[PDB]
């Protein structure tokens, strides 16, 4: 037999919602991403301790196979994701335990009605600001979300559902 | 000063007229005397310090389990108080407080400063906790007039 | 035969001469692993394909670095005629679709908002004091404030400590009249010089300061005097009064003196009112 084969390219982006409440005593976790920040909104000022949500999609697949997860999710000060200070906020999906103000994992679909439920993976944290090392006083300089994400298809076998400590 | 009314912690005295509320930094509203917007210190005669303090001086509202004095005891800590204001009250001999003279006044000094915590990790350090600083004093005047009269006959 | 791996479709390109022998092939007897999509193509003699990554009976597999989808493109020829004869072999082509599936996707910028606070505030207060008669002990008031003439006339000043650092209190000014206007003559200023008590070295009388009962307590004793022509006895005495921490020395100012055969006052530190003698 012959065995043509060429590339694909696959598509993912992660975008930032709002926790906003159409109507007095609304689910925030269920309304944070009923809409999201256009290139416009930025830079979005955010106060300190506020919940932050994150949204990481695959995009222009219609295959239902494919659940993605996500490994190391970080912040910097720059754009370069291998600059410093940084600062952790997921390891192998499960969240950096050293935060009282821990991150958490959203993955609510049995009700978020979107087409393709598993292609995202949300999460949501509490908003900071990175701090000089040895003067203790905080800075303003601005902050940069980065993520790793993995295409984790249980037709391959593999249990990449965060098996965390909690 | 649009305090709302259910945490309106009052200053003076019922009977305290407006210009008098007025001139000890709280405001008035025809019929009462309540402290205004940001954070006030008074003194009294009987020698304690009066700390008001308003959850909105900082961003983000302080949880209010973080503050702490110059100096640290028992009566150093918070009394009475509510949802969005905190009130200290404790004697100026008390709580690390510092005196000092004056050719003509007594001055007696407290800082309060909140502990905003750092976080750390292996590769840098962040922090979610606005700083807080309030430095008062107290200022007491000696050089007071006194008079008295005596009736004086002879033998 | 060629093929696109488009994010949700597959595309592929079979051709008609599949064999490359000029030969009609594909009477409808071809599909693509289950489905037989084909675009009719009277020109380029490429029949077309589409079919849904997922479907058609696709294989998705994954490695360390790719996911794979895999087509199975068959070919069974139908015998044609009333005879079992197969002009053609059947024909299998296997189809991968290779993608990348670890991205590290970022955010843009998040600006951190907080407002720190820093002020100075402050208050001012009057300290209490009193000046007061008191009985011959002074312990106690004597509100009988009439006395005659050469009596002594039993005088406390003090100041109330509170909870303030311990106090010590001085007599800067007392001035005598017979009107509570200070500036009314007559006047006698009988303590001056930042606590001269000139009474004892003007009269030779016995008007003299008291050991402290207390740092924040003073004590003195004065001899009743009235003034020629005065027909009421009533004197108006208004005194300034001083107060500082006991921390604070006894100093040229802040003294309190009285002339008991020369200069010994304050309980002891004689030489603090030397410059009485002006
Ligand atoms: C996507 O993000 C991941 C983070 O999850 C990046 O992987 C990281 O790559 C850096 C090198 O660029 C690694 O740093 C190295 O760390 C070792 C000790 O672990 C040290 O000995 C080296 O000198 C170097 O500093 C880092 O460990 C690694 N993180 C993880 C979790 O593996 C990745 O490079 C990013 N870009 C992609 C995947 O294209
Ligand atoms: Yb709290
Ligand atoms: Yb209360
Ligand atoms: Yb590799
Ligand atoms: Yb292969």
């Amino acid at each position: 037999p012959l065995s043509i084969a060429e590339l694909g390219p696959l598509n993912v982006y992660l975008q930032i919602a709002n926790g906003q409440c159409q109507t007095k005593g609304c689910d925030e976790a269920a309304a944070a991403y009923t809409s999201f920040y256009t290139d416009a909104d930025y830079p979005v000022t955010k106060v300190l301790r506020d919940p932050v949500y994150v949204d990481v999609q695959i995009l222009g697949r219609t295959d239902p196979n494919l659940v993605l997860t996500l490994g190391r999710c970080w912040a910097t000060t720059s754009p370069n994701a291998f600059s410093l200070p940084q600062w952790d906020i997921l390891i192998d999906g499960c969240p950096y335990a050293d935060d009282r103000y821990l991150s958490a994992l959203v993955p609510i679909d049995h009700s978020s009605g979107l087409p393709f439920p598993t292609h995202h993976s949300r999460f949501l944290f509490k908003m900071f600001t990175f701090v000089d090392p040895h003067s203790m006083e905080p800075l303003r300089e601005k902050v940069y979300i980065h993520c790793s994400t993995a295409a984790c298809v249980p037709g391959q076998g593999v249990s990449c559902e965060p098996s965390c400590s909690r | 000063c649009e305090v709302p009314r259910d945490v309106r912690v009052p200053c003076g005295v019922p009977d305290i007229s407006p210009s008098a509320c007025d001139a000890i930094d709280c405001c008035h509203d025809g019929q009462s005397c309540y402290f205004g917007t940001g954070a006030t210190v008074q003194c009294t005669k009987d020698g304690h310090f009066i700390v008001v303090v308003a959850k909105d001086v900082t961003l983000p509202h302080i949880d209010l389990e973080t503050i702490s004095l110059l100096g640290q005891g028992q009566d150093c800590g918070p009394a009475d108080s509510n949802s969005a204001f905190a009130i200290y009250y404790f004697p100026v001999t008390y709580c690390g407080t510092v005196v000092m003279e004056e050719p003509g006044v007594i001055v007696y000094e407290n800082r309060m400063t909140s502990s905003y915590e750092v976080g750390v990790g292996p590769l840098g350090a962040i922090t979610r906790d606005s700083s807080f600083e309030l430095l008062f004093q107290c200022r007491y005047r000696a050089t007071s007039v006194e008079t008295l009269v005596v009736e004086v006959q002879p033998p | 035969v060629a093929v696109e791996c488009r994010e949700d479709l597959a595309h592929v390109e079979a051709k008609k001469d599949l064999f490359g022998i000029g030969q009609f092939i594909d009477p409808a007897d071809l599909t693509l692993g289950t489905c037989p999509p084909s675009a009719e193509d009277p020109a380029a003699q490429v029949l077309i394909f589409e079919s849904p990554l997922q479907n058609c009976g696709s294989v998705l597999t994954m490695t360390e670095d790719s996911l794979v989808y895999t087509f199975t493109l068959n070919y069974n020829p139908k015998p044609l005629g009333s005879a079992p004869v197969v002009r053609t072999s059947q024909a299998v082509v296997i189809v991968e679709c290779h993608y990348p599936r670890k991205h590290n996707v970022s955010s843009l910028a998040l600006d951190p908002l907080w407002v720190p606070f820093s002020a100075a505030k402050m208050a001012e207060e009057f300290l209490y004091f009193t000046l007061k008669l008191t009985t011959d002990d002074f312990q106690f008031e004597r509100p009988s404030y009439q006395y005659f003439l050469g009596d002594l006339i039993h005088i406390e000043a003090t100041v109330k400590q509170y909870f303030h650092v311990p106090l010590r209190v001085y007599v800067d000014r007392c001035v005598a009249t017979l009107s509570p206007d200070a500036n009314s003559s007559p006047s006698y200023a009988f303590i001056d010089n930042y606590g001269c008590l000139l009474d004892g070295r003007i009269t030779g009388s016995d008007s003299k300061f008291v050991s402290r009962p207390a740092e924040n307590k003073l004590d003195f004793q004065l001899e009743a005097f009235r003034f020629q022509g005065a027909d009421s006895g009533m004197i108006y005495i208004t005194c300034h009064l001083k107060a500082t921490s006991a921390a604070y020395p006894l100093d040229a100012e802040h003294r309190a003196c009285s002339y008991i055969q020369g200069w010994k006052e304050v309980s002891g530190a004689d030489p603090i009112c030397a410059s009485c003698e002006s």
